[PDB]
């Protein structure tokens, strides 16, 4: 995350890190319940294997709330590709569940038909990751969090080298240094309605980090509400 | 008369439209008043960890 803040204490609850070998963290999760992770296809392939850990807001500070949680089954969507970035969604369903506690909890998914008419109509979303504070820098060590606001669709599609389908959406600035960025990928993009939290996009890819002239790409979460359902049972 | 489009409805989650149906996210009931959403458990969706 380029620019925003630190995620303060039980702010970013339903963070995830997905874990290299090495333990070094490449992707982000959204947890969905006890048992499933909300992250993107193309995080997939980046890494052989992997586990999910939660509760940390500091990777080099052991707090007393970390728990790391093995895959026990990948749901990539089936029409997602490299080639075209498009449906870039995928479920985890852990081996042993999360238990919810400080820093740990899930986020909303939302109906949606209101969600289209009440959500993506807001101003702004929260986006979060322990990924790099600038393009050709390095992944923070402190969990942070950035609003967002939502760009439309026909601003999206000119501004970009590639092409946007209706899978995906744009968020951040044009010219303000803020943005997600490399390491964020498949992490939250949550929008709050009344204080509640409400998943609306996953940090899916962008030219650069914080580039003037483009902007951070989330899949759009309202396609997939029926698929998340699905493959959650 | 109410609509979704003003105050959603008056409802604190889910609103849908001839009178407005408010509707709330699983681990939440509905209130008696038809409007406000109640958490069923300690950790419900979408809400920060702030207390405990
Ligand atoms: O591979 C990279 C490398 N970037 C270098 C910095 C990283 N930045 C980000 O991941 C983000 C910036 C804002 C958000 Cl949100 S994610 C990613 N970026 C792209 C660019 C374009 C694309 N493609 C888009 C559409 C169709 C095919 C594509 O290959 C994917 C990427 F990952
Ligand atoms: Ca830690
Ligand atoms: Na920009």
């Amino acid at each position: 995350i380029v620019g925003g803040q630190e995620c303060k204490d039980g702010e970013c609850p339903w963070q995830a890190l997905l874990i290299n070998e090495e333990n070094e963290g490449f992707c982000g999760g959204t947890i969905l319940s006890e048992f499933y992770i909300l992250t993107a296809a193309h995080c997939l392939y980046q890494a052989k294997r992997f586990k999910v850990r939660v509760g940390d807001r500091n990777t080099e500070q052991e707090e007393g709330g970390e728990a790391v949680h093995e895959v026990e089954v990948v749901i990539k969507h089936n029409r997602f590709t490299k080639e075209t970035y498009d449906f870039d969604i995928a479920v985890l369903r852990l081996k042993t569940p999360i238990t919810f506690r400080m820093n740990v909890a899930p986020a909303c998914l939302p109906e949606r038909d209101w969600a289209e008419s009440t959500l993506m109509t807001q101003k702004t979303g929260i986006v979060s990751g322990f990924g790099r504070t600038h393009e050709k820098g390095e992944q923070s060590t402190r969990l942070k969090m950035l609003e967002v606001p939502y760009v439309d669709r026909n601003s999206c599609k000119l501004s970009s080298s590639f092409i946007i389908t209706q899978n995906m959406f744009c968020a951040g600035y044009d010219t303000k240094q803020e943005d997600a960025c490399q390491g964020d990928s498949g992490g939250p993009h949550v929008t709050r309605f009344k204080d509640t939290y409400f998943v609306t996009g996953i940090v899916s890819w962008g030219e650069g980090c914080a580039r003037k002239g483009k902007y951070g790409i989330y899949t759009k979460v309202t396609a997939f509400l029926k698929w998340i359902d699905r493959s959650m049972k | 008369r109410k609509l979704c489009s003003l105050d959603n409805g008056d409802c604190d989650q889910f609103c849908h439209e001839n009178s407005v149906v408010c509707s709330c996210a699983r681990g939440y009931t509905l209130a008696d008043n038809g409007k406000a959403c109640i958490p069923t458990g300690p950790y419900p969706c979408g809400k920060q960890t702030l207390e405990r």
